């Protein structure tokens, strides 16, 4: 199974109608190469790991 | 061990159990293992409690909440239900006795099941209901490593108290096997399904 | 293996481009890797594409389309956010076009879409996500399709001779049903 892990490098802020989900920039962490805009449901930080099953997904704005 | 002699003594299984570098009485932390970079700091508990039972203030900050041993945080999401609520003593002692049986279960290391459980059990990602006017479509998010922990802890209990319900089982037994169901996932356990379907629904709505 | 696209540059807009210059060709010949020659006797900006530069085919083009963007008047950063998002385009009309007006009638036409201290535009513009350059007879457009069609309604409705105010009606009717879904 494609297990994808992912570096929380940059806060965003917090979108969606109720204002819950962060959006955030991830830095690919085995193949540091690649930099993902990616959604989370939850509490983050700076420096962050997170792990996507679709890195080539992006995340525009959220209503 | 070098054993010391007082005038009250302190039992000889209690020296011997650690001063022979065991952090309980039956198991130790210093084998441990976690999958994923994402669990490594967010489950660490390398401190040796013999109790699981600790004042802990990590409810004031958000973060802080991941330095509290995870055993002591099962051991306080068992007490969930509302009749069992203000009971820590109850949940330790079953923690307690869920170790108990995970031995007798054949597995060497219950410590390392039960981490293997929260590694296996929290879902990568998941689904929000985003706007997208009127009929809210879910919109495909990556829950976080804290969260992933936290829904995982509670699937498990939860699943776990869900089946020792209204039956003669003890909860002991299906917390060991709900957590042994999800150590190495079976699809017979409540949170590798309730994991598989939403990030099943995640996948589908992507 | 090369590739040379040249586009003129008015007069008008050649000052304030010889102004902001620095600011202008770094993203591209940095972020872009791409050759920004500049003719200012013949007026021309020249936009080369060469085989030590990397291999993305669009990149040229979107360059071309910054460079036009600028050209037609619009902000620096309104065409840097054309060079990163492609589905940005641009629309233009005629007054004559829609209503084939003479002299003052055209002239007061034009200020039913500016409105009194441009507060006509900016609301058009801010329930629409789009910018929008007033010339003389023309009009220019600059955002995604589903939008600027929605601008071009609004701004022809103001073009029709409507009062401002059943624009505004339309405008948040439009904005509303369209930040919803």
């Amino acid at each position: 199974t494609p297990v994808t892990l992912a570096k929380v490098i940059k806060v965003l802020g917090r979108t969606g109608s109720r204002g819950g989900v962060t959006q955030v920039r991830v830095e690919f962490l085995e193949d540091t190469s690649r930099t993902i805009v990616r959604n989370v449901k939850g509490p983050v930080r700076e420096n962050d790991i997170l792990v996507l099953m679709e890195s080539e997904r992006e995340a525009r704005r959220l209503r | 061990f070098t054993p010391v002699v007082l005038a009250t003594p302190i039992p000889e299984e209690v020296q011997q159990a650690q001063t022979e570098i065991k952090l309980f009485n039956k198991w130790s932390f210093e084998e441990v293992e976690v999958k994923d970079a994402s669990l490594v700091d967010y489950v660490q508990v390398r401190q040796p409690i013999f109790v699981a039972h600790t004042a802990g203030r990590y409810a004031n900050k958000r973060f802080r909440k991941a330095q509290c041993p995870i055993i002591e945080r099962l051991t306080n999401s068992l007490m969930m239900n509302g009749r069992n609520n203000g009971k820590k003593l109850k949940a330790v002692r079953i923690i307690k006795h869920t170790l108990d049986i995970i031995n007798v279960l054949t597995d060497q290391n219950p410590i390392q099941v039960v981490v293997d459980a929260i590694t296996n059990t929290g879902p990568r990602e998941d689904t929000t209901r985003v706007g997208g006017g009127g009929a809210a479509r879910r919109q495909a998010v990556d829950v976080s490593p804290l969260r992933r922990v936290n829904q995982a802890i509670a699937l498990l209990t939860i699943g776990a108290r869900e089946a020792a319900f209204r039956n003669i089982k003890t909860i002991a037994e299906t917390l060991a096997e709900e957590l042994i169901n999800a150590a190495k996932g079976s699809s017979t356990s409540y949170a590798i399904k309730k994991k598989d379907e939403l990030e099943r629904v995640a996948k589908s709505n992507r | 293996k090369f590739e040379s696209r040249k586009i003129m540059v008015p007069p008008h807009r050649m000052t304030p481009l010889r102004n902001s210059w620095t600011k202008i060709y770094p993203p591209l010949v940095e972020h872009l890797k791409l050759q920004v020659r500049m003719n200012l006797k013949t007026k021309s900006v020249e936009l080369r594409t060469n085989p030590k530069f990397t291999t993305d085919p669009g990149a040229l083009q979107k360059g071309a389309d910054f460079i036009k963007a600028f050209t037609l008047g619009f902000d620096l950063d309104d065409s840097i956010a054309l060079l990163r998002l492609d589905d940005l385009y641009i629309e233009t009309f005629e007054v004559k076009d829609v209503k084939t007006l003479t002299g003052d009638h055209l002239s007061r036409a034009i200020g039913r879409i500016a409105g009194k201290d441009g507060k006509t535009k900016f609301a058009i513009e801010n329930a629409t996500r789009t910018r929008i350059v007033l010339a003389d007879s023309k009009i220019h457009i600059l955002g995604g399709f589903t939008h600027i069609r929605m601008a071009r309604e609004s701004v022809v409705s103001l073009i029709l001779g409507s009062p401002p105010g059943k624009v505004y009606g339309n405008l948040r009717t439009v904005a509303s049903r369209l930040k919803e879904r």
